[PDB]
């Protein structure tokens, strides 16, 4: 039980209107998709690097044990 | 009072936590996962006892109980499924809800957090002793080399280990008496998250921003009721899929040959969800140290809320710490990668490399870039 | 030394997520099995009732079932006696142990293959490489006696000569007994055999993605109603001043 | 059996290297192979226990 | 999706595929003297002849 | 008579470019292998490299001529 | 009126509602089981005992 | 149903083991609302008049 | 009484007397030519000759 | 379980060793014969 002692507040106006009276998914193409691109946008530097570098390993250390298992010439050459 | 939803006893419980509860507004979607693992819980509950119901605990029954379920039994099959992947499920749903503690300083509320830590080792028992059950090459091997980690313990290891095990290996006994430990954790993780939950409400939920949300709190019900209807079937789709169309995706097909106690299989290696720990413990190759290594990589929870350094509390306005905090992810995909391979150059390295650098973000980057971080802001 | 070689993936007509099994296949399959395989093979998690309803009849399988004698008892003397199958006997077993199967096998121990093609790496794509796939080892490297080479088994010398070759059965259908036909149907059947549900769980499948989706929908559409109230609304600050 | 850098045995698990007699030469193994107590009064058998 | 999911689940409690594998037994019906009851266990219950 | 296909389409496989190369490498380590006495090489690796090559390729035909 | 008729109707009283969710349930299942398995049958022709059967059948 | 079978048999053998362990914690869960309802009037007395004056 | 208790419970979980109840096992040294290492189950574990 | 109690366990070794018990399989997959042991249960007088 907490609604009515949770904060001190003044002067704040709001406004909304029933579920019935708009619309549930309005503007996607004008509002929606352009900010799902903005907030795209805006971290992919931040969270693909690291994920790309353990990529990059990844693929390294896979081959490179591949590689380790491939026969060296110069060990029967004489 | 005018309504019973308030005065009853007990339905005014089931108000002040599923409908009349304050929620911050704008709690995204990383604050689904507590109420999926209490789903997943319940679900896991549920399936489990009707898999018990037609199991039975004796090494020379277990492995064709199981086999009887999945063939004779009406849907045996399907309950087994839900069983074996619902805790895969499980596992994914409790990292990310980890994940989303740690950016967002969750942490910060210390009793939640610390309930929240006892969570994961008790939900780690439950699935390492339920895993057990079937018997198989993989269940029996795994079980031998987890129960001998305890032997390294110095003076008491041996002790305790023979005493485990109710022999001198492990076979009959360890299997009925982890029967029996299976049964009763789940109920224990279930109890010890009304605890979570309770220690949770002193202070109702954190937010995005990391700022009061007192000035803006909305009804659990319908908000989050819905919004947590809707996040149940978004994860339900991946598992169901999983689970019907991939069945065996996640599991060794070591475990589908009876446990033969003279045959080790040739590669040992654990359940996903237990794979980066189990990279960490070969990082030293000391029985001793690599146990320590293991204890400390989950212990390590305990300390983060007191590492914690930024006049902030999440990460949202902390573009040093959300890089670093990537890294760290990142570094636990590697080791998870790294828990999969075998013991041999490269990957000796890499994971000595991972393990270290795991250990390094937590105890000294983090703190460190925290301080730096408020002096930039001029604090 | 950990060289290995990892099979082709086949495509096998239930490899696809909606791709049932072909029954005639799987019928085929059990005979190969029952044929050639059973000799050294055990099956001990199918019975003949299994078989009906997906790949006999109810009367092929009663006459597949007393074509074995099982043992029974004891009797009125405490004594053990052989009686003629029935649909809910067990596929017999071609030794009473491993002991005595390795006896008949070099020390080599032929498993049991209900499970097989869920107990190695690569599934019926593995069992057909390796069933079709003996020939003389490379230069350099020899088989010891009792073993075969076979570069698709662990360690290449397999304990088990080659099974199956051309015509060395007659499929009652008249599909031409070629090695290849054989061992992809009995590869079929071992699918069948390890997971008989299989097909089941795809039609399951269909329709928890139609399911899904829809009702993914819908409650995606109501978390957006309800939620449409606080995702318009809007606010101002207007102290007195 | 026969394996190892050691023509002892060789621990698949974590890679322990043992002699033919038994020993830990290479890997994390702590010690050597236990060696139980035997007695070999008896022809062509061995008491073991 | 809740019926489906209830009904498997309660089914799943009924008797199994192994279970409904019911047979018939033969009895020779010259190990009875006149006035006999003799008794054979058969599908659980005991089968009076 | 009788022809299974795995022989037919096999010995068209092996025609090809990446078998005929494979199949080149092993004919030679077999050759020297083959001829020295006292030599710890094997060609169990141009074998598999070849066999791999050779198979993956049948995989794609195989089942169409099958039943 | 379909959105109309159906709200009178059906949605507005919680009992109608109730009503038309459980008739609805039956229908569906009844439309959606057929309609599934036709689906994937067809997606199989050949393949299934109920294909294969005839063949051996001889009661 | 409830026996899995014909009749008491193996399958109603290991449902009731199942039963049986859980049951058990039912009576625990249960019992905190039986504490629960009655601290809501607290204990009723032998002589079943009002204690308030004597607690 | 609460030390003794708790002992009984708790050692009711270590090696029960079946357990304990030990043997020894022969084995001719004639199924074993020279430089071959055979296994047998023993005691749990695997006992190497 | 007569150790300690009636007997001693050389006593005991003795009473199981003058019974034979069924053990195996062998090597070929054969029952044998062989002496009692302690751990032994007592011998019972009928198959079934
Ligand atoms: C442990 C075992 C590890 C096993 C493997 C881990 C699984 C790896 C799969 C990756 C998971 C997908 C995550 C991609 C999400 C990308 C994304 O949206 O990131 C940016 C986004 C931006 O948010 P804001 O700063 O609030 O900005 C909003 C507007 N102001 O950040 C977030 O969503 C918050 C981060 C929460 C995700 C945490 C999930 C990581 C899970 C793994 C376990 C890690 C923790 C263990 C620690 C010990
Ligand atoms: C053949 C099959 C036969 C089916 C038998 C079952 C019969 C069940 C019928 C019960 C009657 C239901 C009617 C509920 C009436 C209450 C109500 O107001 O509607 C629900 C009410 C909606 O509110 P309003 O939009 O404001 O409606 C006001 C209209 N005047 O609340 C809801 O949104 C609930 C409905 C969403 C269901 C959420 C479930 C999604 C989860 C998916 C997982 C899948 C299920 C698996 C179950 C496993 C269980 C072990
Ligand atoms: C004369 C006995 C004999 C016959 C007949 C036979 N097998 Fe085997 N099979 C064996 C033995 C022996 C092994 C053990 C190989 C080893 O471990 O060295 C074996 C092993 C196998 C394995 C794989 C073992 C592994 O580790 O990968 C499979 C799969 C298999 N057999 C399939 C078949 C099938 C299917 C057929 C019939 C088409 C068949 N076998 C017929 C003797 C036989
Ligand atoms: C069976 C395990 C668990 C269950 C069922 C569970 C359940 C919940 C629930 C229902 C919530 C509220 C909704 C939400 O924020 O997601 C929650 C919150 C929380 N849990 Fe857990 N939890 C579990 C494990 C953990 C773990 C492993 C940790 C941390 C080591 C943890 C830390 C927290 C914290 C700190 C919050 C606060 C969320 C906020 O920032 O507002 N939980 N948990
Ligand atoms: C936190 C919840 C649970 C988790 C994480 C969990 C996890 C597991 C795991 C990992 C398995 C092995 C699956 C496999 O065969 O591969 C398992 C087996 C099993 N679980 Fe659970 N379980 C949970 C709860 C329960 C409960 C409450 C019961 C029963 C009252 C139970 C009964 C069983 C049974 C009988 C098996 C053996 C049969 C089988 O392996 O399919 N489980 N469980
Ligand atoms: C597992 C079973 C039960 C447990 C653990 C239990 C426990 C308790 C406890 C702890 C109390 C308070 C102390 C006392 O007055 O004795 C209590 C009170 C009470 N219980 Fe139970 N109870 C159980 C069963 C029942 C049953 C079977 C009934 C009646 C059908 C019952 C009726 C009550 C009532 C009416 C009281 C009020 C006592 C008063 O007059 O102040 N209880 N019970
Ligand atoms: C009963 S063996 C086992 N239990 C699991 C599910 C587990 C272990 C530890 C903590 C939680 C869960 C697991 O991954 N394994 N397998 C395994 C295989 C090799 C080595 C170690 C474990
Ligand atoms: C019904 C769902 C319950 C979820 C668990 C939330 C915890 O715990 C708290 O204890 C108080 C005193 O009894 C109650 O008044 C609160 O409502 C309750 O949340
Ligand atoms: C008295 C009522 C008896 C009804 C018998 C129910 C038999 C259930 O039949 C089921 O049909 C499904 C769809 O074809 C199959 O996929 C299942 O394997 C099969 O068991
Ligand atoms: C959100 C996930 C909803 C899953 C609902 C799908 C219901 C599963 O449908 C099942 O299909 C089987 C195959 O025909 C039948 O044998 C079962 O009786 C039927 O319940
Ligand atoms: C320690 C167990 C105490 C009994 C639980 C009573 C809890 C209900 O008590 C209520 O909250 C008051
Ligand atoms: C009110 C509870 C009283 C409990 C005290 C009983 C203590 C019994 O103690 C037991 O006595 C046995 C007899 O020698 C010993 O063999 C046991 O080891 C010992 O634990």
């Amino acid at each position: 039980i907490h609604f009515g002692n949770l904060a001190r507040v003044r002067h704040i106006i709001t406004y909304s209107l029933s579920p019935f009276e708009q619309r549930a998914i309005p503007n996607i193409f004008s509002d929606a998709l352009p900010n799902v691109w903005r907030r795209f946008s805006s971290q992919v530097f931040k969270v693909a690097p690291p994920f790309l570098g353990a990529y990059l390993l990844y693929s390294w250390g896979t081959q490179e044990f591949e590689r380790l298992k491939r026969k060296n010439p110069a060990d029967y050459e004489n | 009072a005018p309504n019973i939803r308030k005065s009853h006893p007990l339905l005014k419980m089931i108000n002040n936590s599923l409908i009349d509860l304050p929620a911050p507004s704008n709690i995204s979607a990383w604050w689904n996962f507590g109420s999926l693992l209490a789903v997943c819980l319940m679900t896991q509950i549920l399936t489990g006892l009707l898999l018990a119901m037609h199991y039975t605990a004796d090494t020379s029954l277990a492995f064709s109980s199981v086999a009887h379920t999945c063939r004779n039994v009406q849907y045996g099959w399907l309950i087994r499924n839900l069983h074996a992947n619902g805790a895969s499920f499980f596992f994914i749903c409790i990292f990310l809800h980890i994940g989303r503690g740690l950016y967002y300083g969750s942490y910060l509320y210390k009793e939640t957090w610390n309930t929240g830590v006892i969570l994961l080792l008790t939900l780690m028992a439950t699935a390492f002793v339920g895993y057990v059950l079937p018997w198989g090459q993989m269940s029996f091997w795994g079980a031998t080399v987890i129960t001998n980690l305890f032997s390294a313990i110095p003076y008491i290891g041996h002790t305790l280990v023979e005493w485990a095990w109710g022999g001198f290996s492990v076979d009959n006994p360890t299997l009925t008496r982890f029967f029996a430990l299976h049964f009763l954790l789940p109920f224990a993780i279930a109890g010890i998250t009304i605890i979570h939950l309770t220690f949770l409400h002193e202070s109702g939920s954190n937010n995005p921003l990391g700022i009061s949300s007192d000035s803006d709190k909305i009804p659990f019900h319908p908000y989050y009721s819905f919004k947590d209807i809707l996040g149940l079937t978004l994860m339900l789709t991946p598992f169901l899929t999983l689970a019907l169309f991939s069945p065996n995706l996640l599991g060794d097909p070591e475990n589908f040959t009876p446990a033969n106690p003279l045959v080790t299989p040739p590669h040992i290696k654990p359940e996903w969800y237990f794979l980066f720990a189990y990279a960490i413990l070969r990082s030293i190759p000391n029985k001793l140290g690599g146990v320590l290594a293991l204890a400390a990589s989950v212990l390590i929870l305990f300390l983060i809320p007191f590492l914690h350094k930024s006049k902030q509390r999440t990460m949202t306005f902390r573009p040093l710490s959300q890089t670093l905090f990537w890294l760290l992810v990142a570094n636990l995909l590697i080791l998870t990668w790294i828990g999969s391979q075998p013991v041999e150059h490269p990957f000796i390295i890499i994971g000595q490399m991972a393990s270290l650098s795991y250990f390094t973000i937590l105890l000294i980057l983090f703190p460190t870039i925290g301080t730096l971080e408020n002096k930039m802001l001029n604090y | 030394g950990e060289l290995e070689l990892h099979p082709p993936a086949f495509p096998w007509s239930h490899g696809g997520p909606l791709s049932a099994l072909d029954h005639s296949s799987v019928r085929r399959g059990f005979q190969v099995y029952k044929q050639v395989c059973s000799a050294c093979h055990s099956m001990d998690y199918v019975a003949f009732r299994n078989l009906i309803g997906v790949t006999h009849t109810e009367a092929e399988a009663k006459a597949l079932a007393e074509e074995v004698e099982v043992q029974d008892g004891p009797d009125e003397n405490g004594e053990l006696f052989m009686r003629p199958g029935k649909i809910s006997d067990y596929f017999p077993k071609p030794y009473p142990n491993p002991e005595a199967a390795r006896a008949a096998n070099n020390g080599a121990l032929p498993p049991d293959l209900s499970y097989i093609v869920n107990a190695r790496h690569g599934g019926e794509d593995y069992v057909f490489s390796l069933l079709t796939g003996y020939c003389d080892p490379p230069a350099g490297v020899v088989v010891r006696e009792g073993l075969h080479y076979n570069p698709y088994f662990p360690g290449q010398a397999i304990g088990m000569a080659p099974p199956i070759y051309n015509e060395i059965l007659e499929y009652d259908d008249g599909t031409p007994a070629t090695m290849s036909q054989i061992a992809k149907d009995v590869c079929t059947f071992l699918r069948w055999a390890a997971e008989p549900e299989h097909d089941q769980r795809k039609r399951m499948g269909l329709k928890m993605l139609l399911i899904s989706a829809l009702l993914t929908s819908l409650l995606y559409y109501m978390k957006r109603h309800k939620w449409s109230v606080l995702k318009s609304r809007k606010m101002a600050y207007r102290p007195p001043k | 059996a026969n394996s190892g850098d050691f023509g002892g045995y060789y621990c698949p698990c974590h890679g322990s290297h043992y002699d033919a007699s038994g020993r830990i030469r290479k890997g994390p193994a702590p010690y050597n192979l236990e060696v139980p107590t035997y007695q070999f009064v008896g022809d062509d058998l061995v008491v073991v226990g | 999706a809740a019926k489906n999911v209830v009904t498997q689940f309660i089914s799943s409690l009924s008797a199994s595929a192994d279970v409904l594998a019911l047979s018939k037994i033969e009895i020779k019906l010259s190990d009875i003297p006149e006035g006999k009851n003799v008794a054979f266990k058969w599908r659980g219950k005991p089968l009076f002849v | 008579e009788l022809v299974d296909p795995l022989t037919t389409i096999r010995e068209h496989c092996e025609q090809t470019e990446k078998c005929v190369k494979a199949r080149e490498r092993l004919e030679l380590c077999d050759a020297r292998v083959s001829s020295r006495s006292h030599t710890e090489e094997q060609c169990t690796e141009e074998l598999f490299d070849f066999l791999h090559a050779r198979d993956h390729c049948v995989a794609h035909k195989l089942f169409n001529k099958l039943k | 009126a379909l959105l109309r008729q159906a709200y009178s109707a059906l949605f507005r009283r919680t009992s109608t509602f109730a009503l038309t969710v459980v008739l609805g349930a039956v229908l569906f299942e009844r439309a959606f089981d057929q309609g599934a398995d036709a689906i994937f049958e067809h997606l199989n022709e050949g393949k299934l005992w109920k294909h294969i059967k005839h063949k051996y059948e001889a009661s």
